[PDB]
């Protein structure tokens, strides 16, 4: 929403004289302005709008924070202790938990419903091979 | 869009079903509850949506002892209610009743179980199949799952970690022959297998843990432990990536000869690890090493076919580039004439995950690798002999034919063992 | 010039938003979330009793 | 004017891919961010090459990441550098090729390589006057190697006029990295050297020697490996961007390196690299550029140079330096070695001049020479690939998808007639 | 501005009413009591200027205990006290007793209701009527009382949902006989009427709701949500919203042909609902699968004609039609080929309410199916042979001959059967 795109057609007619009548300059400064006055051009748009090693990341689950579940089944006693459970019996502790990761991650592979296919008609121009000035 | 899907079947399976959960949870920040308490879990774990992750997994067993261990054990919020399918009445050792009479009417159940599992995954890349060959039950109905399977679906690669009986220990005494009569189902359905002999551990229990008195608890872990470097590479972030898919293609000289076996290392305990620099230098030639082999040869016998080893850890391209030099030149380990580049080099930065609880103590580098080499044929040709001294005099034949298979299935099978035997001598002379 | 530089702010303005837009799903997503992690838990033991 | 469009197969390019545009988008002094943050006038006189213009006066290099996997793809944004790549030119694939060339030059590649053929035809329309194409692969890789070729042979039915180059790593029989080396890599050559303009040979081996014999860094790593390629890159490139005494445009150079036209394999290197350590202390003039560009360890193939000559060569002095003393010198060197240059060809190296050296070192020169060395490379690749052959070993995979051992007949004979081809002008006299 | 009327008689009409009732009753707010603690409500309940809402229902039966229990449960406040219209005498599973003899004594009261209950309201779409067509109970004044709806009124729409008896399962050991009649009542005096037999959910219940122990308050409160299901759309927002008038002219190719079978889905306890995404693109699929139907026929042996199946939740109105294209690529499931599209897809958003102490567990999507197959004949042709098998020798025909009945009755009730079934025959093959 910006006032400067509804300049219509017919306001470009003539708007007075930009540079006052007193300080025009002679031409020898004029030959040294082409300089700066160039720049402008390429990087005010330029200007305004424009403006390494593998790290790993802290692993997921701290471990303070395990939160180990007991088991459905009611045991009583020690001797009953069935060895095909003794798995993850033990909980995590801080020399277990690994020091760093690598994560693999595919948010910029999970999308894409595919490759494009432009069915289009030429329209790309041809302006000749040898100096330009020739070419229609 | 990269998972996998595991199907697992047989006691054996259950309990090291188990096993592999374990060390794969604690590496990804899950509790037992499965609540958590970017997208790094989904190989493995299908996110619902919202709240819980769902293990991709499938349990199947004729028998609900094991079973009846897991629905109430500390794992029992983790897997879904309606996956684990059951059975009512164990095979008993017998091949057949998995194959004929009681396979029949539970096969259904767990066609119709993986048909959903693929609705969800929209990549599978493989089907990673965990059984005892030497079970009726094991055999059988994971014999008759890679039969449905191949046919299914189509071209979809495959994988095996099948637990052949010891050369000297065993446990029942019908080994020799199911096992034999499973290899025909398995010789023409899975592209790639490992040996998995059970002695092998406990010789590499003996000497490393300093356990005198292992477990199969501990056994399983071990296990375990590979699954975690063989399918590595494809959640993590690494200077250079492996994938099943391209396994089967670069292991495998021939159609046939699809039988390598794994070696492991190190496996050092906290006891006494601290006393050595775990330079990566000795960790590459200590896999090679023959005796350690995690299997029940002695590679010295043979040559080599393909060795695809893969590192992990903080693993340099100089650590191993230099590594692999130093082995081609040894004279204790030969390669075949046509292959005069044989290794297949991978690289992932993850450190190895401790499991507590267990053993292995913690090192900045580990490497597994999975080569297959012709040496394979010692098992094959050394478990014929069994297989020959009992069907002389038909002794245990009479019940196999009491499940309803024809005699000639026997007669049948043997055949297929001297042919892959006979090739196994083929390839291996010189041009 | 002079003139360009609003318009070309013009986009980069009006789609600052848009990332903010992208924020009003990530507000949103809370909603189902919120809705089974409690709601259901009185529903789960409400079947114990 | 006379702009290139960038484009990149398989992981290995991707990796030079990165630092390529990395090394190349610190010379001009463009920011990560797509902001403009130059100092110098002359930073900008020929920004058109790469970079274009849109909304806000971003820059986004003319690039296509084509890949049939995603792994690759994913880690290539999230480093630093990565926003500059437009996201509407990204293509990739669901299924992966697993190393087989077969499945990805005639069944996978091909149904997906649309969209790269797509993308490729806007992004060199836009330009002004097109000046050519750049094109890196792996040929140790199932996947680029029959993608990357395919996508080299319709630029050529569809721009006959235009040139095209090519940066190729050959795997080196004393560093192995995949059991089919032998394989793809002597098939895929066999279409490359019919329709590339010109194809750059760079070993991995090579790259190893240099780090740990001159730049002694201790713990070499892809990093310091791409790193390498894409100042060498950066080289190549560099006279035609900026200004300079004799302007060498790209074809410029095409001109006075192949004598014929089946013999387009020259090989480069870059320099000079003096130890951390020692840096302050080498002297730094024009003449010592000289030592380390013909030197046999810091040129980037595992063939010794040495073992044959050259048929031709020249290099692109760039830096500011007194013209004469770059002749001289260059014809001095081609006086008192005559042994090792033919004699049927007078005065057989090239001279380039351009005035901007890139930010922290006075001068430095990029080679690239054609010498006889190349054909150790087949051989060795030759010589394990037709040893796998005979026996058939690993061939039901290519035969599983639609191809025939008639095709691996063929293409093995090729490699030995071009062999052949090439050290016949050894021996030959006038 | 909207309303509908309701009517019930006897089992079907009274035990679907309570639970159709609690269900609108919790999914509005309105509690037991009638008062409303502090607009849609309008559909199905009339302003009392202060305080309470009765719902606009009109009970009717013939014997005193089911209704009694109404009186003086814990609903006795919520019912018109005079709209319990209730009878003397049972008519003891007697179809001639309802619908001649006891049945008139009964019809001019349960009129007058009807009138004055339309006199209030002002936008009169359509009755809903549930009905019991096996049970004796309830046929004989439910065929009457549609016969003079007709003619009283008109061009308004009826529904009626009747619960014929199950193949196998049957409760009346003389059902066979009594509906035949009632069909031929319903024949040209409904517009629509949904099959809903019994034996499904005994099927349905224990596949799903995880109860070995159903019973009958389980088997109430699925057909409660699907009317909820079915009318959402009319009280509540809806982007694409469809009304009771839009389907007579949406689901009936002919004016003969105008019976249709429905289905529910998901259903899933609490206990394990939730190890799932659910996401919307498997449960389209799940609506179509013959093993869950809501009625005792297999849609694989018969075409499609049309389905018209509603969503409600938050189903992205995208993923409609993402689901929707699925369906018919797949394949003793196809729709003849005089139907180009026989699916008419409307989308409400208001989650389903769950009343506490029920089965259903609440989700974010839900989705209701009504379509309409050619596999409809089956129910038909099975309960055709039956009444075969018993008039053969006349078995319990002397009872109704002694109630007023003229023998001639039956030869033309039969002579219906064929006529459907010739028509069903000669619609579904192809041209
Ligand atoms: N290494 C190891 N192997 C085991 C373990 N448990 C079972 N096995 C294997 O399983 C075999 C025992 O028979 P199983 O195949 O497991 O029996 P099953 O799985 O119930 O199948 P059926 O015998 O047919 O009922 C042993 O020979 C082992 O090879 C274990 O804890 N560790
Ligand atoms: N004396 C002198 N001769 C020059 C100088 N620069 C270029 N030349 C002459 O230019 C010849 C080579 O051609 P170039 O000037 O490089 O340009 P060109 O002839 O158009 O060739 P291309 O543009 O590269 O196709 C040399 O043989 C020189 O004689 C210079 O600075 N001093
Ligand atoms: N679903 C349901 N079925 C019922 C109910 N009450 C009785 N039934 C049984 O459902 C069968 C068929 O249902 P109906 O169409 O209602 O037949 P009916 O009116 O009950 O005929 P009667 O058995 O004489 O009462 C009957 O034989 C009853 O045994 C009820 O409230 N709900
Ligand atoms: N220059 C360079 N080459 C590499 C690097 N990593 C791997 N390679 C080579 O690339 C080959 C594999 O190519 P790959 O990345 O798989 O390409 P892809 O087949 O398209 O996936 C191996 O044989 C390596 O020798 C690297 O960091 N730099
Ligand atoms: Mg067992
Ligand atoms: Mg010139
Ligand atoms: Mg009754």
């Amino acid at each position: 929403g910006c006032k400067a795109m509804y300049q219509t057609t017919n306001n470009d007619y003539g708007q007075p004289f930009l540079q006052d009548n007193k300080t025009v300059p002679t031409y020898n400064e004029l030959v040294e302005a082409q300089t700066e006055v160039t720049r402008a051009e390429k990087q005010l748009k330029n200007k305004t709008v424009a403006t390494n090693v593998i790290v790993p990341k802290k692993f997921p689950l701290k471990e303070d924070s395990y939160k180990a579940p007991e088991p459905g089944l009611k045991i009583g006693n020690p001797l009953y202790m069935t060895a095909n459970r003794e798995y993850g019996m033990l909980k995590p502790t801080a020399f277990e938990i690994p020091n760093r990761f690598y994560p693999k991650d595919n948010t910029y592979s999970k999308s894409f419903p595919g490759m494009h296919k432009f069915d289009g008609l030429n329209t790309n121009i041809t302006f000749s091979k040898v100096h330009r000035a020739l070419d229609e | 869009m990269r998972e996998v899907i595991s199907i697992h079947v047989g006691q054996g399976g259950i309990q090291v079903g188990n096993a592999c959960w374990e060390l794969f949870c604690l590496e990804h920040g899950i509790q037992p509850d499965g609540q958590m308490p970017d997208d790094a879990f989904n190989t493995f774990f299908s996110e619902t949506g919202a709240g819980k992750h769902v293990p991709r997994a499938v349990f199947l067993d004729l028998e609900p002892t094991v079973i009846d261990e897991v629905r109430t054990g500390t794992y029992r919020q983790l897997f879904h209610p309606e996956q684990l399918i059951s059975g009512k009445e164990d095979a008993a050792n017998n091949f057949a009743r998995g194959h004929y009479t009681i396979g029949k009417e539970i096969v259904d159940l767990c066609l119709d179980r993986i048909r959903k599992l693929a609705d969800n995954c929209t990549g599978l890349q493989g089907f990673l199949v965990f059984n005892s060959v030497g079970g009726g039950t094991g055999s059988g109905l994971g014999s008759l799952l890679l039969e449905r399977l191949s046919v299914d679906y189509g071209k979809k690669s495959k994988l095996g970690f099948t637990i052949y009986p010891s050369p000297q220990v065993s446990t029942a005494v019908v080994e020799p022959y199911n096992s034999i009569l499973s290899t025909h189902s398995l010789l023409e359905h899975t592209d790639v297998a490992v040996m998995l002999d059970n002695e092998a551990i406990y010789d590499i229990c003996r000497r490393n843990l300093d356990i005198e008195r292992p477990t199969y608890t501990n056994l399983n872990r071990l296990i375990a432990q590979v699954i975690s470097s063989l399918t590595a590479s494809l959640r993590f972030d690494g200077a250079l990536n492996v994938d099943i898919t391209e396994f089967q293609t670069n292991l495998v000289p021939y159609p046939r000869i699809h039988f390598m076996l794994s070696s492991y290392a190190p496996i050092i305990s906290a006891e006494k690890a601290y006393h050595e620099q775990l330079s990566v230098a000795e960790i590459t030639n200590s896999a090679f090493e023959p005796a350690n082999m995690m299997a029940k040869c002695d590679p010295r016998h043979g040559k080599y076919m393909a060795c695809s080893m893969m590192y992990r850890g903080d693993v340099v391209p100089k650590d191993v580039n230099a590594s692999i030099a130093t082995i081609k030149t040894k004279r204790t380990i030969q390669f075949v004439d046509w292959c005069p580049t044989g290794f297949k080099v991978g690289i992932n930065y993850q450190p190895p995950t401790v499991v507590p609880g267990g053993d292995l103590a913690k090192v900045m580098r580990a490497v597994c690798m999975i080569s297959n080499s012709t040496a394979i044929a010692e098992v094959f040709s050394r478990l014929d002999h069994k297989f020959d001294l009992m069907y002389a005099k038909r002794a245990f034949v009479h019940w196999y034919v009491g499940e309803g298979m024809e005699e000639g299935e026997f007669s049948e099978a043997r055949e297929d063992l001297a042919a892959l035997e006979k090739d196994y001598e083929e390839v291996g002379i010189e041009t | 010039q002079t003139k360009k530089v609003e318009a070309e702010l013009e986009e980069n303005i009006l789609r600052k938003c848009e990332e903010e837009k992208r924020y009003e799903a990530e507000k949103e997503r809370i909603l189902n979330e919120q809705r089974m992690q409690g709601r259901f838990v009185l529903q789960q033991q409400m079947l114990e009793k | 004017m006379r702009e290139i469009v960038h484009i990149q197969g398989g992981q290995c390019g991707n990796q030079i891919g990165a630092k390529f545009w990395e090394v190349i988008s610190d010379e001009h002094g463009i920011d990560p961010t797509g902001t403009y943050h130059g100092d110098s006038d002359l930073q900008l006189e020929r920004i058109n090459v790469y970079y274009n213009e849109a909304t806000g006066g971003r820059y986004v290099p003319r690039a296509i990441l084509m890949d049939l996997e995603p792994g690759t793809m994913d880690s290539v944004r999230a480093g630093p550098f990565g926003q500059l790549f437009r996201p509407d030119n990204f293509v990739f694939g669901q299924t992966g090729a697993g190393n087989n060339w077969a499945k990805g030059h005639y069944t996978e590649g091909a149904e997906l390589i649309d969209s790269v053929l797509d993308v490729v035809r806007k992004e060199a329309e836009g330009c002004d006057c097109l000046q050519g194409f750049q094109i890196t692969h792996s040929l140790g890789g199932g996947t680029g190697s029959g993608m990357g070729t395919l996508l080299i042979s319709k630029v050529r039915e569809e721009y006959p006029d235009r040139i095209m180059e090519t940066f190729s790593v050959v795997p080196s029989p004393k560093v192995s990295d995949t059991v089919v080396e032998p394989y793809n890599a002597t098939l895929s050559v066999h279409q490359l050297v019919e329709n590339a303009d010109e194809c750059m040979v760079i070993d991995n081996e090579a790259l190893y020697d240099i780090c740990f014999r001159t730049l002694k860094l201790t713990t070499p790593t892809y990093g310091d490996l791409n790193h390498l390629v894409s100042a060498a890159m950066s080289g190549v490139t560099c006279c035609l961007r900026f200004p300079g005494q004799l302007n060498s445009d790209l074809r410029k150079l095409a001109v006075n390196l192949i004598p014929f036209p089946r013999l387009h394999f020259f090989m480069i290197g870059f320099a000079p690299l003096t130890s951390r350590g020692s840096q302050q202390y080498r002297a730094l003039t024009v003449p010592e550029l000289t030592q380390q560009m013909f030197d046999a360890k810091n040129m980037m193939c595992a063939a010794d140079p040495r073992h044959g000559r050259y048929l031709t060569a020249s290099a692109l002095f760039r830096g500011r330096m007194s013209t004469k003393e770059v002749d001289e010198q260059m014809l001095n060197v081609q006086n008192k070695n005559s042994s090792y240059f033919v004699e049927w060809i007078p005065n057989n190296i090239k001279s380039s001049i351009c005035d901007i050296p890139p930010k922290g070192l006075k001068m430095a020169v990029t080679f690239v020479g054609n010498s006889t060395a190349i054909q150790e490379m087949f051989k060795r690749v030759a010589e394990q690939f037709t040893a796998m052959f005979r026996r058939k070993a690993f061939l039901h995979w290519y035969t599983g998808e639609g191809m025939d051992e008639m095709e691996f007949t063929e293409a093995e004979s090729n490699m030995n007639d071009l062999v052949s081809e090439y050290q016949q002008y050894q021996d030959a006299t006038a």
